Order: C-alpha cells, then structure tokens, then sequence
C-alpha cells in the first residue's frame, strides 16, 4: 500500500502503448509481493532502488513473454530486441533501409 | 418473472462467474508460411481476460490489498464485457493499427 | 547492382520471385464502350460488314 503510486511512476513508461495504457501496473503490484518479502534493509539500501531492479523487471516481463501468441527463454525474447535497438544505427549509418549484412559486423556473428 | 416460470429460466443468470470459451476452428487457431499465427480479435480478447483473471486470482490466493482487487475486479468486468460486445461499454478494446477489435456479439 | 541488389524480406522469407503478362485483352462482347457526349454501353454483338 505504502508503494502503489511508484508503482505507478515506473509501469506507466512501459505502459506506452506496449499492450495496453493499463495492465503492466497491476503485473507491478503483484512484482511488489516478493519484493516486500525480500525487502533486505539490512543491507542498508532504499525501496526506490529495489523497486527501480525488481519491479521494473517484473514490469517488463508482464507484456515480454507474458500476453504473447509466443515465449521463449528470456535471453531469446530480448535478444530480438538488442537486434531493434541497435537498428538505430543501421537506419542512418547505412542510412537508407535495414540491412542484415550491416547487423553481421554490428553483432560480429553470422547471420544464420 | 411469468415468462422465467412457465420456460425454465433463473434469476442467478444475470450475474456469471464462468466465461465460456469460444472454439479455436471458429477464430481458427493455425501457424501461417511466413512464419506468423492466427492470433486474431477473437483470440487476443481473451489473452486480456485471462491475463487480467489470472492477476485477480493471485491477488485473492496471497490477501493482497483490497485496492488492487477492486481495480482487478473492474478490470476483468470490462474485458468480459468488451470480449462479449466490444465499444457498447462505452469503450473499445484495440491494437497497434488503432482498430477495435472483433467482439463475440 | 540495383538489380543485383538484395533487400531484407521480413524473418519468415529468404527469397521471393515475380513474372509479368502482357495480356492482349482484345475486341468482345460483352466488354464496354461509350462515346465523349455520355453514351456508355456493352458491345452486345459483333455483325458482319453486311449485317449492318
């Protein structure tokens, strides 16, 4: 209860469109509940800290594989995603259209 | 209440705690060539229910705050609601293409 | 090398290939004419020079 507004605060940047203007809060509200179970501070840190790692990442799993037609191991869902943001580049390096022989130098692997 | 009498009907049918679930091969459920699925309105709208359900329940199996209950609760009613007949809720269910989707009515 | 260009097809497509028909579409009935002056019509038979 003492947290459901930076809850807010941190879900509503994901919120963005991703799925919907809504539901990554809730999915927050429920990333909470081990959060306040293994609230450590006997380390001596901040629940700002500790919800800006583990809320945040239950935040961004709640529409990754969560609410999909398809999931994966985690690595192979967001690694589609290190691809999309290193496109960035590629759009005005290359700077015209994507190419995948431009994002073998970029990832320095092969394409296959 | 005549008509209920002399037909069969009952007065907890107004007030549901099921949702039935419309048959895959009437919003046909396959994978597509260009390695794409059929995951079209009448399948997504029940991801958002499912989704929203599956929260409420958790909430309720842990005695959560009764807030994020209450908000889950009026959640689900909208996304059963808007599933069963989209937009008459005074608000539509959509996706990226900013489109409603295809509801059951 | 704009024909020796390649372009990426979305994940799901390696290649893709096309053919183009020069369809001579040629006189019929049934097929539509008209004139400048707003008579518009289907060809509705084809007569000899002398059925005519």
């Amino acid at each position: 209860e003492a947290n459901l507004r930076l809850v807010i605060s941190i879900a509503k940047k994901y919120t963005n469109r991703g799925l919907q203007f809504l539901d990554l809060i809730q999915e927050g509200n429920i990333g909470l509940m081990k959060a306040v179970d293994k609230f450590e501070y006997r380390r001596g840190y901040k629940f700002s800290t500790y919800a800006t790692w583990w809320i945040r990442q239950a935040i961004t799993r709640s529409i990754a594989d969560q609410a999909r037609t398809i999931r994966i191991p985690v690595h192979m869902i967001e690694t589609i995603n290190k691809l999309n943001r290193i496109s960035r580049q590629m759009l005005q390096e290359m700077g015209r259209e994507p190419t995948p022989e431009e994002l073998a130098e970029r990832m320095l692997m092969p394409e296959d | 209440l005549e008509a209920f009498v002399q037909s069969g009907n009952k007065p907890e049918w107004m007030i549901l705690t099921v949702l039935p679930v419309l048959p895959p091969d009437l919003r046909p459920l396959v994978p597509l060539d260009g390695g794409r699925f059929a995951t079209s309105d009448l399948n997504d709208l029940y991801r958002r229910v499912i989704n929203r359900n599956n929260r409420l329940k958790r909430l309720l199996d842990l005695a959560a705050p009764d807030i994020i209950v209450r908000n889950e609760k009026r959640m689900l009613q909208e996304a059963v609601d808007a599933l069963l007949d989209n937009g008459r809720r005074g608000r539509a269910i959509t996706g990226s293409n900013k489109r409603p989707l295809k509801s059951l009515a | 090398r704009k024909i020796t260009q390649g372009d990426d097809l979305a994940p799901g497509v390696l290649k893709i290939v096309k053919v183009y028909l020069a369809v001579k579409r040629r006189i019929q009935p049934g097929d539509k004419m008209a004139g400048r002056h707003g008579n518009k019509g289907v060809i509705s038979k084809i007569n000899p020079i002398e059925d005519m």
